[PDB]
């Protein structure tokens, strides 16, 4: 008839994502009741197909004769605010007198949270997340001595002008935030939301960010989504004569408003380098402690 | 009713299965097409249907006696097969789940068991030079090795310093071949995007590993094929220019 | 729903089964604690539960092509095994029923038939100086041999001048290769007392024996063991002194 | 709560024997009924494990 | 409740099987006795009911490797059998339908698949002296075999012109030795006559041809018998007279 009962019926366009579970309250660990011997036929809990690609759905009251548990452990420690809101180390810059490194009292730093192994693998665990941030800012000399200086850190999102100099034309700020803290003061802290493009931040890109051929030139991009490049990280003594000593600035993020989407298996193997999975090959190691024989402990 | 019998129909397809675990819904979640409030394009998509949407045999790799395991990255397994290839190189934009059927059958008096995961956005690694001093990059055959897929270098690490150890996290399913002789996956669109390019990224990978190897007596079949079929859910194409490939 | 399928939860004990036939319930008629018209003793006996009331694995028994076939008295099984042998000892009476699982499995190439038995009081009797005039009697090994059991002397007369070619009166189950790999007996306490010494009396024997012959061609298993596994049910202790034994 | 649970619910101490079967009056033999031809999948009377 | 486990009672006699596939009700017709409407004969017909209507073994051929294939006619093969065939000898008149139990089962390693199939009316043909000039006929016994049956001269022509290649339209049912172990066909009094005369003509031919060979490796089983059984239902004789033969 009209129209045709092929568009009428058909499911095409259908918005809503089909919920296979919902989730429920759990402030407590679950409670345990009480069980019971039990010797029947047909009724067998133990027996399970781990080809399914199941967890166990047996429960302990149906393996042993159980008492009555009343839980209320928490279980508020293992959530992901309460588990991410933890300041680690994610950057250390260097000022030195006169060195190898920057010898200008101005620094920049291409914002990357990895590169410090134990903020990294705790954060590698979900492959997307979407948080709001809380920086710190610690500065001091490299024995740890306070000294009376003056700093000016300076947030550069992408397609900012770059520092190219100690008293470049770009630390006006006109626009482009940045703090100024003297080494006398309490470390500075800033709020930070989430900034990225897309709705969550990726600690793994499985692609190119560019077309066209990929020969063995722009081989090193592969893995380099630009939605969590959120630019770099500038530095001033602040000008216009050189400092009168050295200085170390450490950078701590502490996560808040968390929420990780999809789990991933845990880092086993010793990173070594920034946003890029590469590994040692021939020292690969076991995931743990190894033994002599499995019949000994 | 029973639960190792199924059966699966998309567009013109069909695959059957006797011997079969529970088929997987990736993360208790069924594909669906993008809402007015998630995509951010202007562009009227199109959603060719019955045309793309179905079974795709793609590989077949021989399960010998001492394999590492293999892998392959979606969706640039298609990307030159079919007429969803086709959508997905004239258009910038691409939107898909998938319902991957990998199927290996032996005899009752074979053994082993095979690991099927799916991996979302599953980065590789390289071995550092050896000694872990070397920035190396993997060639475009070995991000995006496409129809006939690639052996892992190592296992036990999964070429990303990830172990294999803890794979049976995100959505899997074992072919144990006491037991089962077929896997089926079915993942909805996981990305942060509405949208992506469907050539530069890819946003996941299937894992083909064997754990406990395979193993037969002097019977007559050592030839063991682990065959891949997989079929395109739900697919949007948006962003039309003229036709572009790798 | 299946018959076939078994699990038996008793204390923290578990017995798994996927190839079994259905329960016995002895006589028609599930274990019970004792009343209070019944029991004569005036003592609060100890009704220990969990601790004793599970099940134990006592003896495995290497079933030869050519074997006659092996008995247990109970309860003398368990008198040093466990908790439940504690109370066994430091008290006088003693109350209790069974759930005997004997298990056995081979391949579907083996070929072969178990009879598993509950004969209660079963008095063991002796080959007669071999002429019949000889009025001797079996040591202690041979009527309360405990943990290992003891091997027949003849299997056709049952030792006793009683013919096994009518054992299956008593509460019985076959273990058929073909078919089944394990039997199940559940037994009440089967006495004409409320409560009984557990060391002097035993209430019954369990009689594992072949009738079809294990067989099985040059393959590659030919060890194949028989596992005797047991579980105290509503047992009650009373008379309390001091540890006393065989 | 009070008392504890795995005692109130508990069946230690139940004092009759779970009966599985009853008796029934048999002052004669059995009577035999009628029967025809039967030519059914799935009903079968003749097949048994011992 | 299951559909390959099947039982039939006739009489006194009964067929069990636990491999078959589901049973064949002929031409979609339960066979019944003759109405007083289709009827012309005025005798009022013996109908003996159990003493005729029950199964009857009257043949077993060994399936080798090579063979093309055996047929029946009916209801000439129990002529001489039982007390069926005493009153169809007495009588001039004959009705009934069968219950065909054709039989053969063997190992899970064996192959090969029988064809059990009801053509009604079979006449048989034939060579007409090998060029075609000749128009000789079958002898009695070909056309008549009775017990032990007849070999078919050539199988794919059904010895008639026919094609075996379309001999799945009557009722048929197929042995196929990795599935099924026996076929069950129930075929109805199939004539354009209320009654006939049972030993002139024959109502139908149950023809028993393999169409994928027999085959197996050197086992310890070359020896595979297929078994023919049949069983009248609803016979119905009249015109009596004396005993009358071939
Ligand atoms: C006043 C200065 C504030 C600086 C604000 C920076 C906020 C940046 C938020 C973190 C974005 C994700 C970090 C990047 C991810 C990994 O490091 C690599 N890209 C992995 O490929």
């Amino acid at each position: 008839g009209d129209r045709v009962a092929d568009v009428i019926e058909s499911s095409i366009g259908d918005s809503v994502s089909r919920a296979l579970t919902h989730a429920l309250p759990a402030p407590t660990g679950q409670n345990t009741q009480v069980s019971s011997h039990r010797l029947d036929t047909g009724k067998v809990p133990a027996l399970q197909a781990a080809e399914i690609g199941a967890s166990s759905n047996a429960s302990d009251e149906s393996m042993i004769e159980t008492r009555c548990v009343l839980n209320s452990h928490s279980t508020a420690e293992t959530t992901l605010d309460s588990f991410f809101s933890r300041a680690g180390l994610v950057g250390e810059i260097d000022l030195p007198l006169e060195g190898t490194t920057n010898p200008n009292g101005y620094a920049n730093w291409d914002i990357d949270i990895t590169g410090y192994a134990q903020m990294r693998r705790k954060v590698e665990l979900f492959t997307y997340m979407r948080f709001d941030a809380e920086f710190t800012f610690v500065a001091c000399t490299p024995t740890g001595e306070v000294v009376p200086q003056l700093l000016q850190y300076m947030f550069v999102p992408p397609g900012a002008p770059k520092p190219d100099s100690r008293e470049s034309l770009a630390w006006q700020t006109a626009t482009n935030p940045s703090v100024f803290v003297k080494l006398s003061d309490p470390p500075a802290q800033v709020s930070v939301p989430f900034m990225s493009p897309a709705s969550a931040y990726q600690w793994f890109y499985d692609g190119y960010p560019t077309f066209g051929e990929h020969k063995q030139e722009k081989d090193l991009e592969y893995g380099a989504c630009p939605n969590n490049m959120m630019g770099t990280f500038s530095v001033r003594t602040v000008g216009t004569s050189k400092s009168k000593y050295p200085l170390v600035v450490r950078i701590y993020m502490r996560m808040k408003h968390v929420r990780a989407w999809i789990p991933r298996p845990m880092r086993n193997q010793n990173y070594l380098f920034k946003a890029n999975p590469n590994y040692a090959g021939n020292s690969i190691k076991p995931t743990g402690a190894s033994r002599t024989a499995i019949t000994t402990l | 009713y029973s639960d190792r019998v199924a059966q699966l129909t998309i567009g013109n397809s069909t695959i059957t299965t006797q011997e079969a675990a529970n088929i997987i819904v990736g993360y208790g979640e069924w594909p669906s097409y993008c809402s007015d409030s998630d995509a951010t394009a202007v562009d009227k998509p199109t959603r060719p249907d019955v045309s793309v949407n179905r079974f795709y045999t793609l590989d077949t790799k021989l399960w010998e006696k001492s394999s590492k395991g293999w892998y392959w990255k979606f969706p640039d397994v298609l990307t030159e097969t079919g007429v969803f290839g086709q959508n997905a190189q004239f258009h910038y934009l691409y939107r898909s789940g998938f319902c991957i059927h990998v199927q290996c059958n032996a005899s009752k008096f074979h053994q082993g068991a095979l690991l099927v995961a799916v991996l979302p956005e599953y980065v590789i690694g390289t071995v550092a030079g050896g000694t872990g001093t070397e920035d190396s990059h993997p060639p475009y055959k070995q991000t995006q090795p496409g129809a006939d897929g690639f052996e892992l270098q190592h296992p036990y690490v999964l070429d990303a310093g990830i172990p294999i150890s803890q794979l049976t996290v995100c959505p899997h399913q074992w072919i144990n071949l006491r037991t089962n002789n077929c896997a089926t996956i079915i993942v909805p669109y996981i990305n942060a995007l509405p949208f992506d390019s469907a050539l530069n990224h890819c946003n996941f990978g299937l894992l083909v590993v064997p754990i406990s190897p395979l193993d037969y007596d002097q019977g007559a079949t050592p030839v063991i094929p682990i065959t891949i079929t997989l079929a395109p859910m739900c697919s949007e194409f948006a962003g039309l220019r003229q036709a572009v490939t790798q």
